[PDB]
RNA sequence: ACGGGGAAUCAGGGUUCGAUUCCGGAGAGGGAGCCUGAGAAACGGCUACCACAUCCAAGGAAGGCAGCAGGCGCGCAAAUU
RNA sequence: UAAAGUUGCUGCAGUUAAAAAGCUCGUAGUUGGAUCUCUCUCGGCCGAAGCGUUUACUUUGAAAAAAUUAGAGUGUUCAAAGCAGGCCCGAGCCGCCUGGAUACCGCAGCUAGGAAUAAUGGAAUAGGACCGCGGUUCUAUUUUGUUG
């Protein structure tokens, strides 16, 4: 069992500091490599210049094409694969485009059955994809 | 339970209730430690002396008689071994199972016996040394175990 | 003789030994006056300090210190330095959290009068603060008291 | 830093001047003199918040600039004049007096005084040394040092100095029994009689008080000021005694006194 | 090796008292343990004990009556101070109307409402309920 | 990783944060050496080297916004010359 | 951050769901069986001096920046805030009354009581306590009205 004794608690502390390291979120958040890996840096959002279009199968057992972007970062340079969720939204996103990109919501896991996609496209020529889907504003163009 | 061995026996001595002498002895105080010295100088140690004493003469208790031990006793009277009797014999059946073990390489048992006496010997010495009955420079070494004892 | 060992000549500042004197009186004893001072705080003085002829100007009692600030115990440890020992304080630090303790130690220098004899590793001894001494010393022996072994 | 600071943060100026803290972000440094800047009272903190003749710095400056104000006698035109513990202030165009005393809650009151008593005032014997060709010398606690001094004065004794000419006229020996004021920690402002005194070598002493009511208290040596013999004060004291009230007695006289007041 | 003698005596009382007996042998005596059998005796939570004295150590019959819920022993003996008794009294009792925390004073051994009205602190021992 | 006074969340324990108006420390692009002065190894003082950089009649002269506004760049990210 | 008693000191698990070293010895660390109910002298009952074999613990006391938090008072029109305000006027033409509390501030260091619990201490080759009595050596002050 544990040591109840009056005078342990340098091996308490320093029993529960090293068992600490068997958390896989405390080492995620204590380590560094997870850190150094993300291509974000540790931001919320990130601006990148889009290299192309790309189509995505749906994983089984779902059938489907999901319609994403790869882009290249500006401050670091790294290439991603963003998704670009509604209906229809792909017509609104040009080749060479700038676009802001922020997570998918699983804090860099996969979401749904897109396969190895954690990002999603906000806005597109510094507009945002709500407002031209709803038709509030148009391509500055 | 034991120190070096997993057995847990019970068996060991029960002293009465009462503290006075039986009324049949009619030995004193005196003739007793006369005993004793005797014993003493015919080369005995104390445990020996009490077992001649409980068996022959009923003496169950010196301690109940005499109202001392026999080891104060032999001290006060200067006829006491320079080490103590259980540290004697402990080296001394080192020595004994040290000399078995050079001509008997192959024996790994005496091997592991000899670590557990040697064990219980330094256990013994550290603890004789706190209470000062022997310098704090007694040191048991296997070379010197044969001329110690 | 014996204490002048170093290639300076060693003297207690504070004595006139050149005060000159008739025939008479030089032949009964060359006897220096000796001089000690009372530190304070109920410490009494050694007898070895007042009738030695160690020269220390380091030494509390016949030296240029004084002693102001804490007074601290600690167990002699080593004694392999010239007038200073290494003494260990043993102490318990709480931790909150677990609402327990932990054994910590702390090691420290102190200056060793000549007035203090027969000292042997683990007897316990009081010291006082005073100024710095050398890059490591701010304290000076002040009370030896022996083990609990002692016969 | 390199060298002397010359400002003093509102927030971080005592908290015994009582000042808010949205008028301003500075409060006003006291000078350097005779007491220190946390142990004294600004002459424009008294002029302008306690006695409310001024209502901004520049009408301070105006009013101490035609000669008006006087502590201990002199004419100080200095608005950030460090004013202390026993000290009298007199206003000759007003026709009044003031002397600094602490209330019981640790903070200097407006305390007029007759005129025939703002001549005089108490010191504290801080230091006694002799100096060249043997005199000696008595230094005070609001520095101010005599020459020959009564041979019976030693430290921590009180004497009575004329504002006029700066000479002891009297003296109180610190024995037991007497009458005391704190003059700092967190008995500051209470006054009491003197029961007994712990002597610490190498450390401080510690002093026991007993105020009328019968509470008793501790305090350092050096927070005790000498104020009278026995149980007569050698000065007027303030609107309280020198006893702290708790705050369930202090509720009690509010609300006796709003009962009775209509 | 035992390390703890009133921890052997209180599960040993405690043991017996789940099984419905109505005399308990605990050995070894202690004073300690004297002293705590008195305090639970005083409340009405056991009855009366006798100290039965052979040359060494001793022993003591406790006589049962059925009102005893719990009764245990906190190791190790940490320092209670007056401000943190009432920490103590919510993980330790079942309710505010009955259970008892005793330790271990200067003034001597006690429950926790003497040691409120002696207003001292101490060491805590146990608790019964 | 500037440190504390403190902040968020919290049954009782505890976990995380504190560049940031208060108190201490350090720095003025990076090092180093100084004059004056009570107090500076000061930079809205000086003298050099290292990196940048302004005017020039090519001989020379003059630099330090992590002070208030403001400008470039950087970025998801922050105001009136 | 809580939820997470999924980092468990309070307060988690280790036969089969993840898990106890192949076995033994052993230093450091941790833990450890019962027992034991103020003082002479010198000065004015108290004052000085030694206390306590010492600690750990608990309860006091002193010193402990403001600001923030907790909290008392106060109709910022309420509130977040702030430290302000209230009263009679025949007008006080010397205007009157009143606040600007208190609590907390860990650890370490000071202070005074408690004596349970937990450490440590004494007289065993008695060169151990207490009351006395002779022998020897080394220095200081006072009295022989002063001075050698
Ligand atoms: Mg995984
Ligand atoms: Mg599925
Ligand atoms: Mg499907
Ligand atoms: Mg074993
Ligand atoms: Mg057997
Ligand atoms: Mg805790
Ligand atoms: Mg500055
Ligand atoms: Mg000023
Ligand atoms: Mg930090
Ligand atoms: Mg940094
Ligand atoms: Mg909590
Ligand atoms: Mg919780
Ligand atoms: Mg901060
Ligand atoms: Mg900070
Ligand atoms: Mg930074
Ligand atoms: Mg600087
Ligand atoms: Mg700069
Ligand atoms: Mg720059
Ligand atoms: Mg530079
Ligand atoms: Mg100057
Ligand atoms: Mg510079
Ligand atoms: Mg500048
Ligand atoms: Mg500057
Ligand atoms: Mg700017
Ligand atoms: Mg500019
Ligand atoms: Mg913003
Ligand atoms: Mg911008
Ligand atoms: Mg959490
Ligand atoms: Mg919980
Ligand atoms: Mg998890
Ligand atoms: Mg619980
Ligand atoms: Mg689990
Ligand atoms: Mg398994
Ligand atoms: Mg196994
Ligand atoms: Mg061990
Ligand atoms: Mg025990
Ligand atoms: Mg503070
Ligand atoms: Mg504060």
């Amino acid at each position: 069992g544990k040591c109840r004794g009056l005078r342990t608690a340098r091996k308490l502390r320093s029993h529960r500091r090293d068992q600490k390291w068997h958390d896989k979120q405390y080492k995620k958040a204590h380590l560094g490599t997870a850190l150094k890996a993300n291509p974000f840096g540790g931001a919320s959002h990130a601006k990148g210049i889009v290299l192309e279009k790309v189509g995505v199968e749906a994983k089984q057992p779902n059938s489907a094409i999901r319609k994403c972007v790869r882009v290249q970062l500006i401050k670091n340079g790294k290439k991603i694969t963003a998704f670009v969720p509604n209906d229809g939204c792909l017509n609104f996103i040009e080749e060479n485009d700038e676009v802001l990109v922020a997570g998918f919501g699983r804090k860099g896991h996969a979401v749904g059955d897109i396969p190895g996609v954690r990002f999603k496209v906000v806005k597109v020529a510094n507009v945002s994809l709500l407002a031209l889907y709803k038709g509030k504003k148009e391509r500055p163009r | 339970g034991r120190m070096h061995a997993p057995g847990k026996g019970l068996s060991q001595s029960a002293l009465p209730y009462r503290r006075s002498v039986p009324t049949w002895l009619k030995l004193t105080s005196d003739d007793v430690k006369e005993q004793i010295y005797k014993l003493a100088k015919k080369g005995l140690t104390p445990s020996q002396i009490g077992v001649i004493l409980r068996d022959s003469h009923g003496v169950a208790q010196v301690r109940f008689v005499t109202g001392n031990k026999i080891l104060r006793i032999l001290k006060s009277k200067g006829l006491a071994p320079d080490l103590p009797e259980d540290l004697y014999h402990l080296i001394k059946k080192a020595v004994a199972v040290r000399k078995h073990l050079e001509r008997n390489r192959k024996d790994k048992d005496a091997k592991f016996r000899l670590i557990l006496i040697e064990s219980r010997i330094h256990r013994l010495a550290r603890y004789y040394k706190t209470k000062r009955v022997l310098p704090p420079n007694w040191k048991y070494e296997s070379s010197t175990a044969s001329a110690l004892v | 003789a014996d204490i002048q060992t170093e290639r300076a000549y060693q003297k207690q500042p504070t004595i006139f030994q050149n005060k000159k004197r008739v025939l008479l009186g030089e032949t009964g004893k060359e006897k220096l006056p000796r001089y000690y001072k009372n530190i304070g705080l109920g410490f009494k003085t050694p007898k070895e300090a007042i009738e030695g002829t160690y020269i220390d100007k380091k030494c509390p009692f016949t030296g240029n210190v004084s002693i102001r600030g804490r007074i601290l115990s600690g167990v002699v440890t080593k004694m392999k330095m010239q007038r200073t020992i290494v003494i260990r304080r043993d102490y318990l630090h709480y931790i909150r959290k677990y609402n327990r303790f932990e054994k910590r130690h702390k090691n420290m220098s102190v200056h060793l009068s000549p007035c203090f004899r027969d000292v042997q590793i683990g007897d316990i001894v009081t010291v006082g603060e005073c100024r710095p001494l050398s890059k490591t010393v701010r304290f000076n022996v002040l009370k030896v008291t022996k083990a609990a072994g002692t016969k | 830093a390199r060298g002397p600071k010359k400002h003093l943060k509102r927030v971080a100026a005592p908290k015994h001047w009582m000042l808010d803290k949205l008028t301003g972000v500075f409060a006003p440094r006291p000078s350097t003199g005779p007491h220190k800047l946390r142990e004294c009272l600004p002459l424009i903190i008294f002029l302008r918040n306690r006695l409310k003749y001024a209502l901004t710095g520049d009408e301070v400056k105006k009013i101490c600039m035609q000669r008006f104000i006087k502590i201990d006698g002199k004419v100080r035109t200095d608005i950030t004049y460090p004013a202390g513990f026993m000290d009298v202030i007199s206003i000759d165009k007003t026709g009044e007096n003031f002397r600094l005393i602490y209330d019981t809650k640790g903070r200097f009151a407006v305390h007029r005084i007759t005129p025939e008593e703002a001549k005089y005032k108490l010191c504290k014997v801080r230091k006694i040394f002799v100096g060249t060709k043997g005199i000696p010398h008595l230094v005070t606690h609001d520095a101010r040092t005599i020459r020959y001094p009564d041979p019976l004065i030693k430290v921590n004794d009180t004497i009575q100095i004329d504002l006029e000419t700066g000479k002891i006229t009297d003296f109180i020996k610190f024995d037991t029994g007497n009458l005391c004021m704190v003059t700092g920690g967190a008995n500051l402002g209470r006054i009491g009689v003197i029961t007994n005194r712990e002597r610490h070598p190498g450390s401080f002493d510690v002093v026991h008080v007993k105020d009328a009511n019968g509470n008793s208290f501790a305090t350092r040596l050096s927070n005790i000021f000498v104020i009278g013999k026995g149980n007569k004060p050698w000065i007027s004291l303030p609107r309280g005694k020198g006893i702290r009230l708790t705050i369930a007695e202090e509720r009690d006289k509010r609300l006796a006194a709003k009962q009775s007041s209509g | 090796v035992r390390m703890n003698v009133l921890a052997d005596a209180l599960k040993s009382i405690n043991n017996a008292e789940k099984r419905g007996k109505r005399q308990v042998l605990i050995r070894p005596c202690s004073k300690v343990i004297v002293r705590f059998l008195t305090v639970m005796m005083k409340h009405g939570y056991i009855g009366e004990f006798e100290i039965i004295d052979d040359h060494r150590a001793g022993k003591i019959v406790v006589n049962l009556t059925g009102r005893l819920n719990k009764c245990g022993v906190i190791s190790p003996r940490f320092d209670v101070q007056l401000k943190d008794l009432e920490k103590w009294q919510n993980n330790l009792l079942p309710s505010r109307q009955f259970g008892f925390i005793v330790l271990t004073t200067s003034a001597g051994i006690m429950d926790h409402e003497e040691a409120r009205r002696k207003h001292t602190g101490g060491k805590i021992l146990g608790f019964f309920f």
